RNA sequence: GGCAGGCACCCGAGCCUGUGCAACUAGAUAAGGUAUAAGUCGUAACAAGGCUGCAGUAGGUGAACCUGCGGCAGGAUCACUA
RNA sequence: CCGGGGACGUGUCCGUUGAUCAAGGACGAAGGCCGGAGGAUCAAAGAUGAUUAGAUACCGUCGUAGUUCCGGCAGUAAACGAUGCCGACGGGGCGAGGCCAGGGGGCUGUGUCCGGGAGAAAUUGGAGUGUUUGGGCUCUGGGGAUAGUACGGUCGCAAGACAGA
RNA sequence: AAACGUCCGUAGUCGGCCCCGCGCUGUGAGGAAACCGCGGGGCCCAAGGCGGCGGGCAGCACGGGAGCGGGGGCGACAG
RNA sequence: ACCAGGUUGAUUCUGCCUGACGUGUGCGCUAGUCUUGGGGACUUAGCCAUGCAAGCCAGCGAAGCGCGGAGCGGCGGACGGCUCAGUAGGACGGCGAUAAUCCACCCGCAGCAGAGACAAGGAUAACCGCGGCAAGCUGCGGCUAAGACAUGGACAGGCUGCGGCGCGGGGAGGCGCGGGCAGCGGACAGGGAGCGGCUGCGGCGGAGUUGCUGGCCCAUCAGCUGGUAGGUAGGGUAAGGGCCUACCUAGGCGACGACGGGUGACGGGGGGUGAGAGCCCGGAACCGGAGAGGGAGCCUGAGAAACAGCUCCCACGUCCAAGGACGGCAGCAGGCGCGGAACUUGCCCAAUCCCGGCGGGGGAGGCAGCCACAAGACGUCGCACGGCAAAGGAGU
RNA sequence: UCUCUUAAGGUAGCCAAACGCCUCGUCAUCUAAUUAGUGACGCGCAUGAAUGGAGCAACGAGAUUCCCACUGUCCCUACCUGC
RNA sequence: CAAGGAUUGGCUCCGGGCGCCGGAGCUGUCGCUUCCAAGGGGAAUCCGACUGUUUAGUAAAAACAUAGCCUUGCGCCGCACGC
RNA sequence: GGGCGCAGGGCUGGCGCCGGGGGCCCUCCUCCCCCGGCGGCCCGCCUGCGGACUCUUGCAGCACGAGGCAGCCCGCGC
RNA sequence: UGGGCAGGGCGAAGCCCGCGGAAACGCAGGUGGAGGCCCCGAGCCGUUCUGACGUGCAAUUCGAUGGCGCGACCUGGGCGUA
C-alpha cells in the first residue's frame, strides 16, 4: 500500500488499525455516554445512601471512608471516597453531595480499589471549607 | 411507431432538414446533417443547447438505447498521505442517433452540459473518438 | 397541494431520501385542467409573481390555420379523435396539446372550394384530404397548451401528416 | 431456479424419514436413475430396468449388473482379472 | 336557498392495527469473570518440579489435571557401522 | 503402468504474457465424525492388581472406541525456521545434492563454521544494506487480565471451526 | 503483543529495455470582512483601536525542455 | 524539534502508566484598581406569570372645537433578533448553469386608449344612532369619500397558432428587432405643500431550480433499486426535469465501499495544539441553511407553505356567568424545572442602523448593572472639574 | 477425609413429568383471584439410558393451558317455522 | 393459506401474448366468493417420528404397524445382500 | 404393470349456416320441440440417394447414419 | 383372475435461457411434473354431538360434524388355512 495511488487504501487500512488504539477506542465506542457519571459531564451530584467500609490494597493497611451515592440525573448507584480526615462525620445520610474523578482517567487512585469517584462538596458547600472550618453546612 | 407525427424545427436561414451548430469549436456530424432521425434531445437536430462544463469520459454501458453511461475517472489527492486516489463518477449521457454505431463501449466521448434532459441526464454526446484510433 | 420537488424521489443509486422540511411554495404544482368541449370557461390564477395565468376549463373553438395557403378561422371543436399519450384522454374528449381533433368543416370548405375554382389542380395534389372534406371530415392538432395558454390553436392536418393520423384512429 | 439448496433429488421425500436417511439414499437414487455409457455402442443411454439388470435404450444391449449401479466393486474386480 | 350547503379530486394531520429497524429495561433461575481477610482440599507448573514440558484433538476425573494419538523443543540431546 | 516435478543444458518458440493479494476455490498431520469393509498389535473410556496419607494418576494386566482400508465430512496443531511472497545488492572456509564443463569451473539446491553489518541480547547471509529512516504487495500487533470468552453471523451430522468484543 | 497451515486466484495495488493527449508543475486571473501572518502606529504602557501588505483554491486561463500513453524494435540472471 | 518517575538482587529492552506544557468547561479557595471582551450552546428545540419587542403614512380626510385625527387606502411586518432540533447532502464550500425561470422598493429609459372629456358610476368603513354579549368579539338602520372599487375609450407592448426573410448580439438561436396572416387580449376621467398611478425594455435588489466537486464513523452493514434507470407523448409549473400521468424499453448503483446503520453531526469563514507531517474542535461575532411545542393545510402578497398570520389535529396550560373564550418567551428581561453549568422583570433611541414619502417606532441596538469567565495593564474617604440621552466610570 | 457393605452401587441426561407418597412441594410467570398451564429448583416415596435416555422439525378427529377473534355456553330469555 | 392486508357486482369500453389476462370509465341506498360452495387463527406443553392399523356393536389412542437400529440361529434352506 | 403429461380419440356438447317434421304466440320474438369397401393424402417406422445435422410440452437424438428428396410399410386420420 | 377410485394445490430432480464468475460454480426466469405431499368429489370410514332413535327404520340404524379418498387401498369370482 505504498504506491502513489494507494491513498484510499491507506485511509481504509490505517483507520482499521486506529480502531485498535485504546484512546481512540473509547471515542469510537462512546463509553463516556455509556456511563453518564463523570465522562461526558464533570461534577456528578447525587444523594448519599450509606457509609461504606472499604480497606486499602495491601501492603498498605487502612480503611478509606467511602459512601454509596445515587445520582440525581441517572439514579445510578456509584461508590465514592471521602477525603480530608474526619470528613465522614460531617456528612450524614440523605445528603446531596457532588462527586469528582481522581485524575486517573476513570481508574482507582492508589490504595483504594474499585472506587473511581470522590466527593468534593456536601449540600453545595465544599469539604475543604469543612476540613478547616471555613464555611458551615446548612 | 410514433405517438405524434415526427416533426422538426423550422430551419431558420441540405436546406430541408433542421440542424444547428452547437458552438464551442465543434462540428455537426454528417450523420446528423444527412439523417432522418427526429430526436428532439439531440444537440444538433434538436431542442437542447450546450452550456457549462464539457468533459471527456469513456463509455461504460451502451445499454438502454438513447442513454449511455459515461465514466469519468480522475485522481483525488489525499494531503495527509501525499498519495492519490483513483475515483470516478458515472454519468447518464444522452447519445444522439447521429452517433449510433459510431460510439461503442470503450470510446472516449466528450460530453457537454445540457438542460436536465432526464432525471439523471444532464449531458449529451457532442463528439467522440474511437478506442482503436 | 401537488409538488414539483424530487424530495420524495429516490436517488440515482436507488437510495431513499429523508423527508424533513415542510413543503415550500417554491415547488408547488396544480391539478390538470382537463379541458373539455363546451362554452368557453377560462380560469384566472394569480400564479407566481402575480402574473395571471389563464387555463381553459371548457373550450368551444380553436384558431386553426391551413399551412399550405396561410389562412385561418376559428372553427368549432367537435371531438378529440386521437390523443398520443393516452386513449383515456380521447374518450373523455380532453383538449390538450398535440390532440388530433375533428373540426367544423363548413368555414374551411368555403374558402377551399373558392381557391379550387381558380386552380383545378389543387384537389388532385392531396386527394385524401379533399376526400374527407366533401364528406365533411376535417382534422387538426392542438399546438397550444390549453392548460397554460387557455386556447386551442393549431393547424389543419394535410398531406402525409394527415394519413399518419387517420391510421391512428 | 434451483429449487433446493442441499437435498436435490431427495427433495421428493419432503421432511420425512430423517435427514441422515435422506442423505444416505441420495447417493443411491442419483446412481440408480442415471444414464450410463453403453460399452457396446458408446452412447450414454444405459438405464436400469429392474434391480440387477441394466439395458442400453439405444442399441438394446442389456447386461446383468449391480443393484443401483451398473458395476459394483466386487463385480468390477472379477471382470478386471 | 350563490357568504350556507353538496359532490368528485388533490394535499393531508391525527388515531388505530400489523410489521421492519435502532436503542433500553424487569426477571425465578443459572453460568462466568474480577476483586475480597485468605479459609479448606490438594500440588499441575517452575529443578529430570520428582511421570520432561507445551500446544492440538478425543475421552475421563473433586480440583488443578490425567490418559490415548500425532506433533513440537520453547529439552533434560547441537555429539558415535564417520 | 499412468501421471507429475524441479534443477541443468540449448542460436528452440512466444514476447511482457508479470509480482502480490480482499472475495472465492483447492489441498491440509493427529484426534474426531458418517456409511461400508476389516480387526494382528497397541490402546482413550472402562475394568482390575499394586503404589500411595489419598491415587479417580504414574507402574502391571486386560479391554472398547480408535489405530487399518474404501467413500465422504471435518479443517485443527509448537501446521515452527515460532522468521509472508517477489526482487536488487552484499565476506572467506568446509561439506555428502543434481545437471553441465573439463581450467582447485559455472548454474541451482543444501547444511555448517568464522567474520562483516544488524540487534536489548540470545543470536543472525538476513534478523544486513534503517533517524544517512522510501522496492512492490498482502496480513497482523498496540500494557496486562477479561479472552481467543460472549453476542450476532457463516460453515459443520456433531465435535466445533472461522471471525471476534 | 504480532506472518494467516499451504497453494491457486479476481477486483485492487504495483510492474522490463530501446524508440497529439495526459498527469505533474510555474505564473496569473477571480476569490468578503473578521481572522491570521507581517508591517507600522507613544491609546500614559500593554492587550488595542486604525491604516497598509500577504496567504487561502489538485476549479479556471496561459506556459513548461522532463514523465506517461499511442505504435514499432528487443527478448530481461522477468515469465 | 527535550523528557522524568515506575517491572529487577542488579542490568539491557519491549511496554504501558504517571508527571511535566498549552487549550475550554465546571468546581473550590481567595481578591486592591482600571480598560476591554464574554456569559442557559451542551442536560430540558423543557415549561412559562407579568411587561415590552413592528409599526408607519403625504391619497380621502369623519367626529370633536380652520384646527383636528377616525376609518378607508397604501407601505412594511417574508428584514432584523433568537435557537441548532432536523439535516451525512434539500446542506455547505469552491467552480459553474439558468439558451429552463419569476419579481417589490429603487435607478435609467421609452410610453399610457378623444372617449360627450371643462370629465368619471354605484358602494362601504369612519361617523350618526339602536344593540347583542361574562369576556373574546359582533349585528341592525341611516347617510358619505378616494390615488379604494368601477365606467368610458385601444396607438403600442403582450399572449397563442401559422408563415417567414433578413439585420444586430451571443461560443452556440427565430434571443432581440423589422417585414406577414389570424385568434385573443391590453397602459392616466388623480392633487393647487414636493407629485402620484399604470405598461414595457434595461439594471439593481432578490428568488426558484441546477451541473461538477470536496468534507464523519461502522463491513459484527455486501449487494442495493420498481418511478427504480431510460424512451415517447401529454400534463403541471414562473421554470428544465419521473415532477406527474399514459404507453413502452430493462435498466440504474456497488469493495474506486453502493445500500443500510450510527452520530450526545447545522455547514463554512475559522479555532486549538504541535518544529513539522498531523491530531482535535468549530454552540458561539460574519456568511449560508433550518426551525418557532409536534404536525399538516392555506390566505394575503413581489416574496411565506409565515407562526409576536390563519385553519385543523395532537400533547400540555388558562379563563368562564358552563353558553363559550384563549396560550405558545429556540425575541428582551424575569420565574420554575433541569443540571456540573450560565447575569438586571435597569435606562434610552444619544451612537450603529432598519421600517415609514417626514414629525414616529425599534428589548434590533447602545449604555449601565451582575459574574475573577477571559485578555491586558498597575498597587499592598468627600467637594469643584470632566464626560455622559441621562447617570456612573476614565481624566484634572 | 474416614468407615461398613455389593455382582455393581444410577453414569450422561432428564423431572412434583402420563413417573413425587408427603403435595394444592418451593420460587417465578400467567390471573382480580389459579389444587390448572408454563419456566425453574431436585436427598428423585419409587427418573434414567434399544426393559432405550435426552430430543419436537414435520405430522395428529391424540392429551393440556393461555391469547385473539367469535358466538344463546351463559346473564336470561324471547319470538318464528316445519314435524 | 403462517400471521396479516387489500380487492371482488352490474354495465360500457380499451389493450394484450385473446378458452383467458390487464386497465379505464359509468353505475347501485356500501354492495358484490351477493345463493350455493367454502381454513377460524396465534403462543406453548405432553406423547407418538411420519402415511398407515385396531377392539364389526361403549375405547381410534399415547396402543399396533412402520422404516431405521440392534441382537440371535442357520452352509442339510428359498442358499447369508438369504431365510 | 401403473402413472402425470403430449398427441390422437368410439362419442358428446355448443355456435353459425342450411334442411325437413311438429307445436305455441296481447305486445315482443326467424319462439319452442324433434330429426340431418374403394383411391389419394397424412402420420410413423423402414428403404434408396446422400453425408451432417436435428428435435420435443418434456429427457434428447445423430457416422451403428442427421435434415432433405424419392419411396415403402402398416395403422390412426382427412 | 377381473374390476373401481372428480377436480384443484404445492412444485423434487432433470432441462432451456439470461445475468454474475478467473475458476469452482452462484443467483434469477421459464420448463418439467416427483412425492406412502396438500385441500377435496364419488365412495369409504366412524371423531364429536356422549345428537336422533333407544318395545327403533334398524338384534348398531339415521342426521349433522369429522377423517380418509391411486392406497401398507377397496372390490367380484376362484382358491387355500377349521
Ligand atoms: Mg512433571
Ligand atoms: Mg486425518
Ligand atoms: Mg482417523
Ligand atoms: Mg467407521
Ligand atoms: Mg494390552
Ligand atoms: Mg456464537
Ligand atoms: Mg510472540
Ligand atoms: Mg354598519
Ligand atoms: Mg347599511
Ligand atoms: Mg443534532
Ligand atoms: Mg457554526
Ligand atoms: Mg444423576
Ligand atoms: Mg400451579
Ligand atoms: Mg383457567
Ligand atoms: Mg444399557
Ligand atoms: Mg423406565
Ligand atoms: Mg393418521
Ligand atoms: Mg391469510
Ligand atoms: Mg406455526
Ligand atoms: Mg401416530
Ligand atoms: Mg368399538
Ligand atoms: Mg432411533
Ligand atoms: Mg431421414
Ligand atoms: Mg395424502
Ligand atoms: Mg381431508
Ligand atoms: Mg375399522
Ligand atoms: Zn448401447
Amino acid at each position: 500500500m505504498k504506491g502513489l495511488y494507494c491513498a484510499k487504501k491507506l485511509k481504509r487500512n490505517r483507520q482499521a488499525k486506529r480502531r485498535n488504539d485504546p484512546t481512540y477506542r473509547k471515542r469510537l465506542l462512546g463509553t463516556k455516554y455509556k456511563q453518564d457519571i463523570i465522562g461526558v459531564a464533570p461534577q456528578a451530584k447525587g444523594i448519599v445512601l450509606e457509609k461504606i467500609e472499604v480497606e486499602a490494597k495491601q501492603p498498605n493497611s487502612a480503611i478509606r471512608k467511602a459512601v454509596r451515592v445515587q445520582l440525581i440525573k441517572n439514579g445510578k448507584k456509584v461508590s465514592a471516597f471521602v477525603p480530608y480526615d474526619g470528613a465522614i462525620n460531617d456528612i450524614d445520610m440523605n445528603d446531596i453531595v457532588t462527586l469528582e474523578g481522581f485524575g486517573k482517567k476513570g481508574r482507582s487512585k492508589g490504595d483504594i480499589p474499585g472506587i473511581r469517584y470522590k466527593v468534593c462538596k456536601v449540600q453545595n458547600v465544599s469539604l475543604l471549607a469543612l476540613f478547616r472550618g471555613k464555611k458551615d453546612k446548612p | 411507431k410514433a405517438k405524434t407525427y415526427p416533426k422538426q424545427k423550422k430551419p431558420h436561414l441540405k436546406p430541408e432538414r433542421y440542424y444547428k451548430n452547437i458552438g464551442m469549436g465543434y462540428n455537426v456530424p454528417e450523420t446528423a446533417i444527412n439523417g432522418t432521425y427526429i430526436d428532439k434531445k439531440c444537440p444538433f437536430t434538436g431542442n437542447v443547447t450546450i452550456r457549462g462544463r464539457i468533459f471527456k469520459g469513456e463509455v461504460f454501458k451502451m445499454k438502454q438505447e438513447k442513454t449511455i453511461v459515461v465514466v469519468k475517472r480522475y485522481f483525488h489527492y489525499n494531503k495527509k498521505y501525499k498519495r492519490y486516489e483513483r475515483r470516478n463518477t458515472k454519468f447518464n449521457v444522452h447519445l444522439s442517433p447521429c452517433f449510433f454505431g459510431l460510439v461503442r463501449v470503450g470510446d472516449t466521448v466528450t460530453c457537454g452540459e445540457t438542460r436536465a434532459l432526464s432525471k439523471t441526464k444532464h449531458f449529451a454526446v457532442i463528439d467522440y473518438k474511437q478506442k482503436d484510433s | 397541494g401537488l409538488s414539483r420537488s424530487n424530495r420524495h424521489k429516490r436517488t440515482k443509486t436507488g437510495a431513499k431520501k429523508p423527508i424533513f422540511c415542510k413543503k415550500r411554495k417554491f415547488h408547488m404544482a396544480r391539478q390538470p385542467s382537463n379541458t373539455k368541449i363546451g362554452e368557453d370557461k377560462l380560469q384566472e390564477l394569480r400564479c407566481r409573481g402575480g402574473v395571471i395565468k389563464k387555463r381553459a376549463l371548457r373550450l368551444s373553438s380553436g384558431n386553426f390555420t391551413c399551412r399550405t395557403h396561410g389562412f385561418s378561422y376559428k372553427t368549432k371543436i367537435m371531438q378529440v379523435m386521437y390523443h398520443p399519450s393516452s386513449n383515456e384522454l380521447m374518450r373523455t374528449n380532453t383538449l390538450t396539446k398535440s390532440a388530433v381533433i375533428k373540426l367544423d368543416s363548413k368555414q374551411f370548405k368555403e374558402k377551399f372550394d373558392s381557391i379550387l375554382s381558380t386552380d383545378s389542380e389543387l384537389k388532385n395534389t392531396d386527394p385524401l384530404f379533399f376526400s374527407n372534406l366533401d364528406a365533411g371530415k376535417l382534422y387538426g392538432v392542438i399546438v397550444s397548451r390549453p392548460g397554460q395558454c387557455g386556447r386551442a390553436d393549431g393547424y389543419i392536418l394535410q398531406g402525409d401528416e394527415l394519413n399518419f393520423y387517420i391510421n391512428k384512429f | 431456479s434451483r429449487g433446493t439448496k442441499k437435498v436435490g433429488i431427495v427433495g421428493k421425500y419432503g421432511v420425512r424419514y430423517g435427514s441422515s436417511l435422506r442423505k444416505r439414499i441420495k447417493a443411491i437414487e442419483i446412481s440408480q436413475h442415471a444414464k450410463y455409457e453403453c460399452k457396446a455402442c458408446g452412447k450414454t443411454s444405459v438405464k436400469r430396468e429392474v434391480v440387477g439388470i441394466w439395458k442400453c435404450k439405444a442399441c438394446a444391449f442389456t447386461f446383468a449388473g449391480g443393484a443401483f449401479a451398473p458395476t459394483t466393486s466386487a463385480g468390477a474386480h472379477s471382470n478386471s482379472i
